[PDB]
């Protein structure tokens, strides 16, 4: 009869907790760039979490920061899928 | 009928759901934060993408910590009865748990709470999706080659 009130929420974080979230002044953020790429290529093929997992590898493997400042030069990033959903999610039907 | 499984959300409601995108680019001299560049491409991108996903996109630029909250409180108050879901994209500066309005910080819980199963009746049982492009702190992943 009852269900958690925090149930059926999905949090797609661009980064692991505590880390920086990269953005490229020209092309956009790594995350949203990669999120839109994957959505259009699979929103009609994969279940949401499988999509976001492709989104995780795209970011992880294809991007790496360039910077005149050693501190911020050559950094990676891994988005964080946080799901409290109780059923699979397909944007199509 | 036949055996009825139900391992996936009913996504065949008359509408796919309204998608809110908050594009904060410019911050009040006071916050001591710089403008984010590239974000406008991000924002344009999501709109095109969610538009293809039959989502009713509403871009909302440079919102104050106050307007974010009202927006949310107001949107949550809407009747999402004929909708399958709800997406919400927050593009901004951040820290673990908070995303910055153009003047101050907003707690992720403070806004996603307007949509809790008991506070957004017409969305209970429906998937509420929050996409977050912002810092969750200041750590750097030097990675492993
Ligand atoms: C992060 O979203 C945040 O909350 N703050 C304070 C902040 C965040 C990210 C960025 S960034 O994407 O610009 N970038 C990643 C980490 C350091 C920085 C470096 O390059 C850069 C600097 C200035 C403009 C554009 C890119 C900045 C601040």
């Amino acid at each position: 009869h009852k269900i958690p009130v925090d149930a059926d929420f999905l949090y797609a974080y661009s980064t692991a907790p505590g880390y920086y979230s990269w953005r490229n002044s020209k092309d956009g953020s790594w995350f949203i760039q990669s999120l839109c790429a994957m959505l259009k290529q699979y929103a009609d093929k994969l279940e949401f979490m499988h999509i976001l997992t492709r989104v995780n590898r795209k970011v992880a493997t294809e991007f790496e920061s360039f910077s005149f400042d050693a501190t911020f030069h050559a950094k990676k990033q891994i988005p964080c899928i946080v799901s409290m959903l109780t059923k699979e999610l397909y944007f199509y039907h | 009928s036949g055996i009825s499984l139900d391992n996936s959300y009913k996504m065949d409601y008359p509408e796919m759901g309204l998608c809110i995108i908050i594009n904060n680019k410019n911050f009040h001299k006071s916050t001591g934060m710089t403008s984010r560049s590239g974000t406008d491409v991000d924002a344009a991108n999501l709109r095109e993408t969610f538009r293809n996903l039959k989502y009713e996109v509403r871009n909302k630029n440079d919102l104050t910590r106050e307007e974010i909250v009202e927006l949310m409180r107001d949107v949550s108050k809407e009747d999402h009865s004929k909708r399958s879901s709800f997406v919400c994209v927050l593009l901004s500066h951040g820290e673990e748990g908070i995303i910055f309005g153009t003047n101050g910080p907003v707690d992720l819980k403070k806004i996603t709470n307007f949509f809790r199963g008991d506070r957004c009746r017409s969305l209970t049982g429906k998937p509420k999706l929050f996409i977050i492009q912002a810092c969750r702190g200041t750590e750097l992943d030097c990675g492993i080659e």
